[PDB]
């Protein structure tokens, strides 16, 4: 699964 | 009196966030009008790389310059532990100076993330202040954001990390919202960014009883 | 050797805020050549000379300099009251004395405002437990925090360095770390903050396992 912070993509495992 | 070298990481949040792009920063200050020019050799773990790029070289008005180099490094070269050397050449130099950095070293550790409400004492003031604590991390590289309502909140302030006892490192960050916003039930998040946490990130959440 | 350098440093706020304890300025001299280490030193009180400094034993730094220090006593009140505190030093190498001026700083005292928090559910699951001490609004940056717990000091704590809040004032955090058996038992820890904008100087919160 993937991480956002307020629209923009953190990271994805 | 001869120039001096200064590199520098990147921003943590570039490292952290994949859809930022991390660079570390060879930057050459005292650079005579004389000689001012400037040989840049640039490392990776002892291997030469060449995609390097100058920027602008400016007048600082003391009667010297400012060289920088640049160098793009890739987010999992960076948090892998490689070294980047930067070696400055020049002719006001005796000797060329180089300098290598890297993330710190040591085994990564996952911050622990409290969010503490408002104490009832200080609800009979105008403003209430929210608690993150960010504590048990390493290395201190760290990103620490607040947020509401998919928007951001930045009436906060943040502690730099202090080293503590166990060899990590610790932080607060305090959230001051009107107290009007508080009450309504409004939820607020505190967002963490840190290389150890499940895809770089973490957010705690707290509102009103 | 271009000459000897001068700081000058504050009293420890902890010396300033007890009356037990007694508060000096301390002027120090580094970089002082072997060829000329006699330096003179001049003290002054917002503008009028003092007589009643002393020096330390001269210090052998082994970079080929030697480390001069004059100490000066200053009142409790006097310091409080902002009274300026210069140090002249003189000294062969030097092309002119060097004066350094240190005093409280300026602007209106705020009084700290104390709270404390106990550890969340989650960290009951962990050995140790950290209880936080919160100390905001405060100026100036000057403080003291501390833990105790049964007239006893409790050392096993971290104090933030003083952070300049948004309003002009000052906020830091303390985090004591206890046993999770000490703190499940009820016992009571407190938060101990000196600061001169408090009542006779000094105030104690506490808190245990509600
Ligand atoms: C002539 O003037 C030069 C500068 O103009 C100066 O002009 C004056 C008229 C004034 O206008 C004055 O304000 C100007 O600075 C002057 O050069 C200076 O030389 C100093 C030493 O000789 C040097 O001090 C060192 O600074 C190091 C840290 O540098 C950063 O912080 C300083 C302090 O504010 C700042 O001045 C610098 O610009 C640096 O700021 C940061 O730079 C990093 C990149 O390196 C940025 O991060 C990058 O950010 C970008 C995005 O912007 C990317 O994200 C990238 O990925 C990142 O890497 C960062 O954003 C930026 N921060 C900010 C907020 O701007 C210290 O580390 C260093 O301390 C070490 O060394 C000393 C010994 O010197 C040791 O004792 C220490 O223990 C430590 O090891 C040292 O203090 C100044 O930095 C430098 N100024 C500049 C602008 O480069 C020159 O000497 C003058 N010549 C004379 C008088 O003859
Ligand atoms: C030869 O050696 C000299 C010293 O020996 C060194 O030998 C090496 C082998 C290393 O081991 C090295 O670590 C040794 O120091 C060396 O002198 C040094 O010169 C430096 C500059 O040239 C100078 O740096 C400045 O330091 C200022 C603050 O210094 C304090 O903290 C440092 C460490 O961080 C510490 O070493 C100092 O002793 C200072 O510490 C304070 O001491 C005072 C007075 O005793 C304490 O206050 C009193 O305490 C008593 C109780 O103890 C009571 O409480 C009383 O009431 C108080 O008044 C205070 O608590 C104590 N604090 C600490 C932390 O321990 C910086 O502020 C300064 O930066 C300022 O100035 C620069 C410009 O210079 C600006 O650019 C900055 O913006 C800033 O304004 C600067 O960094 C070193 O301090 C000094 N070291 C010593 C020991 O004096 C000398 O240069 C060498 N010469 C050659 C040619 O090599």
């Amino acid at each position: 699964d993937c991480a956002w912070h307020l629209g923009e993509l953190v990271w994805c495992t | 009196g001869g120039p001096s070298v200064f590199l520098f990481p990147p921003k943590p949040k570039d490292t952290l966030m994949i859809s930022r792009t991390p660079e570390v920063t060879c930057v050459v200050v005292d650079v005579s009008h004389e000689d001012p020019e400037v040989k840049f050799n640039w490392y990776v773990d002892g291997v030469e790389v060449h995609n390097a790029k100058t920027k602008p070289r400016e007048e600082q008005y003391n009667s010297t310059y400012r060289v920088v180099s640049v160098l793009t490094v890739l987010h999992q070269d960076w948090l892998n532990g490689k070294e980047y050397k930067c070696k400055v050449s020049n002719k006001a130099l005796p000797a060329p100076i180089e300098k290598t950095i890297s993330k710190a070293k040591g085994q990564p550790r996952e911050p622990q993330v409290y969010t503490k409400p408002p104490s009832r004492e200080e609800m009979t003031k105008n403003q209430v202040s929210l608690k993150c604590l960010v504590k048990g991390f390493y290395p201190s590289d760290i990103a620490v954001e607040w947020e509401s309502n998919g928007q951001p909140e930045n009436n906060y302030k943040t502690t730099p990390p202090v080293l503590d006892s166990d060899g990590s490192f610790f932080l607060y960050s305090k959230l001051t919202v009107d107290k009007s916003r508080w009450q309504q039930g409004n939820v607020f998040s505190c967002s963490v960014m840190h290389e150890a946490l499940h895809n770089h990130y973490t957010q705690k959440s707290l509102s009103l009883s």
